[PDB]
Parts: structure tokens; sequence; C-alpha cells
């Protein structure tokens, strides 16, 4: 069965970088498109960031770009979350989710969700 | 990047109530939406997909209806498990979500 695990999160200071990692399985990992979204404190959900299958295509909300790069590895089939330059309107619990399959809607899917990291940046 | 606006943000109500919850957007998009159920600690659930489509696994308590700016999440008869917020998500371009609205007991 699909199964999608986020890992990484932890407490970081103003400034500082941290990696996240989603550990995907249970599918054919490299014909999917993968995910990032958030949620701040007591807030609702925000998207971040969209990795195209072939890792060929990136996208960003406007608050991250420059800071946050998205990448996977289509043989460990692990989706990643390189984060810079961390504000404390960063705190958040990160998710990953399952994208679009072949042949579809480049912005579809939104099927399957991982439990999430919470990173918090504070000192 | 469409503005996604929900409401009611909130609401009380007791268990086998009929309970609505509305999205809006600011242009079109379609039946490209999916309501999802969140509680407590836990990560979001699709309810629906493509504004009607059920999700396997899902009471049909739970409907949904709309179409171009003006969409609807229908619950039948709310049940004791049914308490949570529940959000909106906008999949015609970049996405977007809606404020949510959170249930809770009468």
């Amino acid at each position: 069965q699909v199964q999608l695990v986020e890992s990484g999160g932890g407490l970081v200071q103003p400034g500082g970088s941290l990696r996240l990692s989603c550990a995907a399985s249970g599918f054919t990992f490299s014909s999917y498109a993968m995910h990032w979204v958030r949620q701040a404190p007591g807030k609702g959900l925000e998207w971040v960031a969209v990795i195209s299958s072939d890792g060929g295509n990136k996208y960003y909300t406007d608050s991250v770009k420059g800071r946050f790069t998205i990448s996977r590895n289509d043989s460990k089939n692990t989706l990643y979350l390189q984060m810079n330059s961390l504000r404390t309107e960063d705190t958040a619990v990160f998710y990953c989710a399952r994208g679009n399959p072949p042949y579809s809607s480049g912005w579809g899917g939104g099927d399957y969700w991982g439990q999430g990291t919470m990173v918090t940046v504070s000192s | 990047d469409i503005q996604m606006t929900q409401s009611p943000s909130s609401l009380s109500a007791s268990v086998g109530d009929r309970v609505t919850i509305t999205c809006r957007a600011s242009q079109d998009i379609r039946n490209d939406l999916g309501w999802y159920q969140q509680k407590p600690g836990k990560a979001p659930k699709k309810l629906i997909y493509a504004a009607s489509s059920l999700q396997s696994g899902v009471p049909s308590r739970f409907s949904g209806s709309g179409s171009g700016t003006d969409f609807t999440l229908t619950i039948s008869s709310l049940q004791p498990e049914d308490f949570a917020t529940y959000y909106c998500l906008q999949q015609n371009s970049n996405w977007t979500f809606g404020q949510g609205t959170k249930v809770d007991i009468k």
C-alpha cells in the first residue's frame, strides 16, 4: 500500500539551514509528481513546492523563492526540501503529498500525504 | 494563484444536523476542487475530488456539488466522528486553499 514518511524536522535558530526528507514506498515513485505543503500553528494549509517526475520541472510560492530547493532521487525513492535562511515565519509542520500520475493535469493528485515533521525556527 | 474564500469559518452543531460548507473562487476553476477533513494532530484526508466524486472508503453522507466559482460541501447527518476542520483545495493551477471551517460540538 502507498505510504509516505517525512523526517529531518527539528529545532533550528533563525537563519540556519535545514533539510527535509520524504521517504516513499508502495507505488511507482518514478512516475509521480511530488509536493510539499505546510501549516503554521493555528493556521491553515499552504502549498510550498512541486517537482515533476523526472525532476525536470520545479515550482515554488513567491514566499520561498531563492531560499528553498526541491529535489528527488528516483533511485532511493526519496523527495527532499533544502531550506536556507530560515525565518521565524516558517515555523510549521511540513507534509509531502503524492502529485499527479502520467498523462493527467500537472496540478492533479493530492490523495496521499505523510504524517509530517515540524520545523520550529526559534532561539 | 486564485483566491479561494471559504465560509462559515466555524459553526456549532449537534449530532444529526445537516451541515453545509461552501467555497467560492476569484475566477473559474471549473470542477478541479477537492474537500479535505483534518482532525486535531493528524494530516488531512481527501473526502471528495473533481467537485463531486466520492473518495474510496468515505460515507455517502458526504456529497459535494458546484462548478465554476461556487462550490459546496454537504453533510446529511452529522456524526460523532465528523467533528474536525474542513478545507477546500483549488487544483486548476498553483495549489491554493480555503481558510477553513471547523465544526464543533453544540
